[PDB]
């Protein structure tokens, strides 16, 4: 933000923040167009975000600008939960309490995924999402 | 005096009376007979409080039904004025009759001025002083004190000696004025805060600021025992419609959004750290959420409540489980999802007034969070925080506003408005967006108080016309009548200086800036008063920024030394502490031989609560028309709402509202009929609004006083002062306007029974 925006244009809050300081879905850090365009043009290269080593992938990025990437990732985890539970049976019978209980489980899957303090259900949530995907695919 | 209104003794504390008072007395009992609203205009020059209290106090002591009486004033400063006035009348009522009171009547200002603990009293911020004693004397802190012997938790000990002696009875028999209360409570090392807190169900009359009636976050402890069958009294309530909308107003700043993230992230740490230690209670509280809203201990809280009820007092409340939000980690997650969405909605490049629905739906489109559970933020936060038993609030101060806001907007729609400025125009071209939000109809909060009671009293010396407010607050009164000042002498010269010495139509509407053609004319116009006027002279700018604008160049002008060469000059200061010191010294200088001259803003706080007697109020100045559209169309937004909701346009309301605020200041020049003072005004448009004035003020305004020049006006006021300075004591025609002691009111009014 104020001083964490780019390995090149770090103080980009007042440096005409017009270039997309986008976030690679597998890097989770602010990378300016001066930096990211140097990277994905040749392919999956890592960026020097204060000496970072996470790979900036190919032309598959997403828009995250100024939306609290960490919370946005938690929102994305919630969105991933929202995507995993896009076709989840919550009100298939109309029961609100069951939907209320079902909503808690999906949020817990996001909560397990988006927390990372002692994330072990997070891997299970992916398996549960895979189980949900197994339910979704079948 | 002791006369009758055909039904009740009237133990009037003063030997003298006034013709308005009996007419005032005639209607109050008549209204008291038929519990209604009965908006009435009583001139501020007369002390309506005496006519107010005397008939009401007798009414409770004569009619044995209305054992509880409620008066809501604008300021606690008025309360102490009422507190002593009742005390004097209560002494007089005993004085005329002996001892027939057995009465309980006290004021209500705040914990800040009633927390008698010196350390908590030493703290400056009202939030902290409330929070500190709340924490210092807390339902859980005392457990940390009593259950675990430790110095970690201290106590006010005023709340303790409250529980020792005070929570068995009341203060012995006094109708304690704030000075008398504080003097008594300190000697008893008692807490007048917790005293009135428990004395809610005990005071036979209660006096407090409108907010304790209006502000639901403090109008929540309402006990129907003292409320239902009671009477509500209002004076100078004209400048309260704004307060009502202000009470539902809410300004936001992205710094506070970061402060919200500061608190909200700290919540994640707070919930996690206790979760490792004791999440079983949190799990238990989840069951406490599973059974319902946990009203068992979210309301039954002696000193526990962290988040109050910012929304109207629990009227629009659901109590079921919040679905998935039951989990605190989930609860914060949507909140964290929200604040950034709020930030994403705060970062708007321009000003947007977003509808409560479309914005909510837009949120749903962005973050699929439901409206009904969103109201639960206030209850959940108050519930969760105490379970977290947090030791601080400053990081969480931003959060309760969200718990306020998120509940509010989720509860409110099509009567409120969310508007997101990208900056402030006064400091534009810089990023400071505000997600401003407020209500639109003041009667929305007035409707429950409309609903709860029938006997309600509203009065003002300023209200004009008495018909906008029934239109504004959408209600029916009984008597819509204005009282005129029965004065056989002028005692005030209303002067409309449309034309200056230059005979220039002079105005404040032209700009919020300076033009010496108008300004230096004003400066030249002003100085001549300083020489002729005695100690006591105030100005009222339309805007504080406008106030400062004219100050510096007049300081640059040579106009400044001469008034100092004539009298003393005291300024309006952003901190009331220096302003108060100025005010008392100004009055001290007004009391002193060296003359004192003041300068304020028509919208300033001095016009809200501070009255000035003959010496203290001598020459009031209205610096142009007090106008408010220096600010944005948020005025227009509500006005456009007003225009569509009510068939009242801007200027008609503006002239009504501006002259209301104009007359709001002017009521402070007078103390009694002995008081006097010329009322000068300087604006071109002032001539047009002769109709908008209150009756007695309009009656006191002759048509020859319109668009006058200052020079001719100087001659006009010149003779006025000497005549008023002359001891005009006919002692025979006074009784016409005095209705001589206990006789003419008895004689004349009984003669006038036809
Ligand atoms: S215990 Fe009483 S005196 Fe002490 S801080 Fe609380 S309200 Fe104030
Ligand atoms: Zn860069």
């Amino acid at each position: 933000e104020n001083k964490d925006m780019c390995p090149i244009c770090k103080t980009d809050r007042y440096l005409s923040p017009d270039v997309k300081f986008l976030v690679n879905p597998e890097c989770y850090h602010r990378i300016c167009e001066s930096c990211v365009d140097r990277i994905f043009s040749l392919g999956p290269a890592q960026c020097p975000y204060k000496g970072c080593d996470k790979i900036l992938r190919k032309n598959k990025f997403k828009t995250q600008i100024f939306d609290d990437v960490e919370v946005e990732k938690e929102v994305d985890i919630r969105k991933r939960v929202f995507n995993v539970f896009n076709k989840t049976i919550d009100d298939f019978n109309g029961d609100l309490v069951e939907y209320n209980k079902y909503l808690e489980e999906v949020e817990d899957i996001i909560y397990k995924l988006d927390h990372g303090i002692d994330v072990a259900k997070t891997e299970e949530k992916l398996r549960t999402y895979e189980e949900l995907n197994k339910q979704l695919i079948m | 005096m002791k006369f009758y209104i055909d039904d009740l003794p009237v133990l009037f504390p003063y030997p003298k009376i006034y013709p308005e008072q009996y007419n005032y007395m005639c209607d109050i009992k008549k209204t008291l007979d038929v519990g209604g609203n009965s908006i009435l205009e009583m001139p501020s020059g007369t002390g309506k409080t005496v006519s107010l209290l005397s008939l009401t106090i007798a009414y409770q002591m004569h009619y044995p039904e209305h054992r509880k009486i409620i008066y809501c004033s604008r300021t606690m400063s008025e309360i102490e004025k009422a507190l002593v006035e009742l005390e004097n009348l209560m002494d007089y009522r005993t004085k005329e009759l002996g001892y027939q009171e057995d009465f309980r009547g006290l004021g209500l200002t705040s914990r800040k001025n009633l927390c008698l603990h010196p350390e908590v009293s030493k703290e400056r911020k009202g939030t902290v002083v409330d929070e500190k004693c709340r924490r210092m004397t807390n339902g859980q802190a005392k457990r940390k004190l009593e259950e675990d012997p430790e110095a970690n938790v201290e106590l006010c000990e005023y709340h303790e000696n409250l529980y020792n002696i005070e929570v068995e009875d009341y203060l012995p028999k006094g109708v304690f004025s704030f000075e008398k209360l504080l003097k008594y409570c300190e000697e008893k090392t008692l807490c007048p805060y917790f005293i009135v807190r428990r004395m809610i169900s005990l005071c036979n009359i209660i006096i407090y600021s409108y907010h304790y009636l209006l502000d639901p976050k403090i109008a929540e402890r309402v006990s129907n025992e003292v409320s239902k069958d009671s009477i509500v009294i209002f004076d100078e309530a004209h400048n309260i419609d704004n307060v009502c909308i202000e009470s539902l107003s809410l300004d936001l700043t992205t710094d506070a959004l970061r402060r919200a993230t500061r608190g909200a992230n700290a919540l994640d740490e707070r919930i996690s750290e206790v979760r490792k230690v004791d999440s079983q209670k949190l799990q238990d509280e989840y069951e406490k959420l599973v059974q319902g809203l946990h009203s068992a201990d979210i309301l039954t809280d002696q000193e526990e409540p962290f988040v109050e009820t910012p929304v109207l007092p629990q009227d629009l409340l659901t109590e079921a489980i919040p679905g998935n939000i039951r989990r605190a980690e989930h609860f914060v997650s949507f909140l964290k999802r929200l604040i950034e969405y709020l930030k994403t909605r705060m970062k708007v490049l321009h000003v947007i007034s977003e509808t409560p629905k479309s914005f909510l739906q837009h949120l749903k489109q962005l973050t699929f969070i439901e409206r009904k559970p969103l109201r639960f933020c206030s209850e959940r936060l108050s519930l969760l925080v105490r379970t977290l038993e947090v030791t601080e609030v400053e990081d969480f101060t931003a959060l309760k506003d969200i718990a306020t806001f998120a509940t509010l907007i989720s509860t409110y729609e099509e009567g409120f408005l969310l508007i997101i400025e990208p900056y402030e125009i006064e400091n534009a071209a810089v990023p400071n967006p505000i997600m401003r939000f407020t209500c639109l109809d003041a009667s929305i909060a007035i409707k429950p108080v409309f609903e709860r009671f029938s006997s309600v009293i509203i009065t003002s010396g300023t209200i004009s016309p008495l018909d906008m407010y029934p239109r504004m607050l959408n209600f029916k009164t009984v008597l819509q009548k204005s009282y005129a000042m029965t004065l056989a002498k002028k005692s005030f010269l209303p002067m409309i200086i449309t034309k200056g010495s230059d005979q220039v139509a002079i105005s404040s509407r032209f700009e919020i800036r300076n033009d010496p053609s108008i300004v230096r004319n004003y400066g030249s116009m002003l100085v001549e008063f300083a020489k002729i006027t005695p100690d006591g002279m105030v100005v009222f700018f339309p805007s504080y920024l406008y106030m400062e604008s004219i100050v510096s160049m007049w300081q640059t002008m040579g106009i400044l030394d001469e008034v100092w060469k004539h009298k003393l000059i005291l300024v309006e200061t952003p901190d009331a502490q220096e302003t108060s010191l100025a005010l008392e010294t100004y009055r001290k200088a007004c009391s002193n031989g060296r003359g004192a001259i003041l300068l304020s803003v028509a919208r300033g706080k001095v016009s809200e609560g501070i009255d000035f007697d003959h010496q203290y109020g001598r020459t009031v100045l209205m610096i142009g028309i007090p106008f408010q559209y220096t600010e944005s169309r948020i005025l227009k937004a509500r006005l456009e709402f007003m225009r569509e909701n009510y068939r009242i346009r801007e200027n008609d309301f503006l002239s009504f509202d501006a002259m209301r605020h104009a007359a709001q200041c002017l009521g402070r020049v007078l103390r009694g009929k002995d008081d006097y003072g010329v009322m000068v005004l300087a604006d071109r448009r002032f001539s047009r609004k002769r109709s908008q004035l209150p009756k007695w003020i309009a009656q006191g305004l002759s048509d020859a006083d319109l668009n006058l020049s200052t020079d001719m006006a100087i001659s006009n006021t010149k003779q006025f002062l000497r005549t008023m300075a002359q001891p005009t004591d006919p002692k025979d025609q006074e009784g016409v306007s005095v209705w001589s002691y206990e006789d003419l009111i008895k004689h004349q009014n009984s003669r006038k029974d036809q």
